[PDB]
């Protein structure tokens, strides 16, 4: 099933690691413009989702049936793909050829019920897991080669999505450059219903604030609505009359 | 922040940065620098300056 919601003002999170103090630091980087259409993908029991510069991801189930991401150009065994699992105890990563199963599934836990061989698979990385009422956000980008993950936790209200700021600081990163052009996510699994919102990412420009602490407290999307523009222009968050 | 390390300024330059080893947050300052003005009287009366 698929519907459309506001995006709001979500989807900020640190462009570096440079510490500022009691700034208005203006940005030119990729983001998710304000008010924007994001995917409802809600009660899916069992699609492509196409990869671009950037994506957007949230979700806020308790089930856990939900985990893991794959990423690749054709997901075939002609092609290069970086499989990522983010499963209890670590993560598993690695750029592998196959034809993969019927369906990528965990099958709860054989992870050979996504992959169905291998190829020359040099690389391999095992790290820390991700995992570790309740609101998670993530933030999936690749530049340059690089792989980027930005992510949250908050504590949600309800199960609809809530208004509000939080910026999401980063927590990994990966010298690993393929071809990905697709991305689909994982399902470990008897009906059952998920849900979760996909956004996509733009090169905009952006006005952030930062405390006398260093954390991000506030932003302005430039070329939303005129007084966007103004308080771009002006560099402050309050405009006298004129 | 925890995951910080440098500093900046109003506009370009480091101004604070961590101790790789340590824990530790200290500053960054350039060293001294200035103009020299010298004070005399005329030739005429001394060459003491
Ligand atoms: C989303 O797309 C619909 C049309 O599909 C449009 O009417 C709407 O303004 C767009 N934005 C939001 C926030 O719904
Ligand atoms: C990468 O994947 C795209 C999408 O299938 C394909 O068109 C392209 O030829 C592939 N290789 C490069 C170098 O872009
Ligand atoms: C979870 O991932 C770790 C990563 O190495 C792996 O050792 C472990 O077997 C995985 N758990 C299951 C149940 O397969
Ligand atoms: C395996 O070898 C082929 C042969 O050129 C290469 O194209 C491919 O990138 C290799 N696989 C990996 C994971 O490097
Ligand atoms: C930053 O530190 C100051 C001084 O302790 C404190 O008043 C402020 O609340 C802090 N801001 C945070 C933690 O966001």
């Amino acid at each position: 099933t698929q519907s459309y919601t506001n995006s709001f003002t979500r989807g900020v999170y640190y462009p570096d690691k440079v510490f500022r103090s009691s700034v208005l630091h203006l940005t030119q980087d990729l983001f998710l413009p304000f008010f924007s259409n994001v995917t409802w993908f809600h009660a899916i029991s069992g699609p492509v989702l196409p990869f671009n510069d950037g994506v957007y991801f949230a979700s806020t189930e308790k089930s856990n049936i939900i985990r893991g991401w794959i990423f690749g150009t054709t997901l075939d065994s002609k092609t290069q793909s970086l499989l990522i699992v983010n499963n209890a105890t670590n993560v598993f990563i690695k750029v592998c050829e196959f034809q993969f199963c019927n369906d990528p599934f965990l099958d709860v836990e054989s992870e050979s019920g996504v992959y169905s061989s291998a190829n020359n698979c040099t690389f391999e990385y095992v790290s820390q897991p991700f995992l570790m009422k309740n609101l998670r956000e993530f933030v999936f980008k690749n530049i340059d080669g690089y792989f980027k993950i930005y992510s949250k936790h908050t504590p949600i209200i309800g199960r609809d999505f809530p208004q509000g700021f939080s910026a999401l600081e980063p927590l990994v990163d990966l010298p690993i450059g393929i071809n990905i052009t697709r991305f689909q996510t994982l399902l470990a699994l008897t009906a059952g219903a998920a849900d979760y919102y996909v956004g996509y990412l733009q090169p905009r420009t952006f006005l952030l604030k930062y405390n006398e602490n260093g954390t991000i407290t506030d932003a302005v999307d430039c070329a939303l609505d005129p007084l966007s523009e103004t308080k771009c222009t002006l560099k402050s968050f309050t405009v006298e009359k004129g | 922040l925890p995951f910080q390390q440098f500093g900046r300024d109003i506009v370009d330059t480091t101004d604070a940065v961590r101790d790789p080893q340590t824990l530790e947050i200290l500053d960054i300052t350039p060293c001294s620098f200035g103009g020299v003005s010298v004070i005399t009287p005329g030739t005429n009366t001394s060459n003491q300056v």
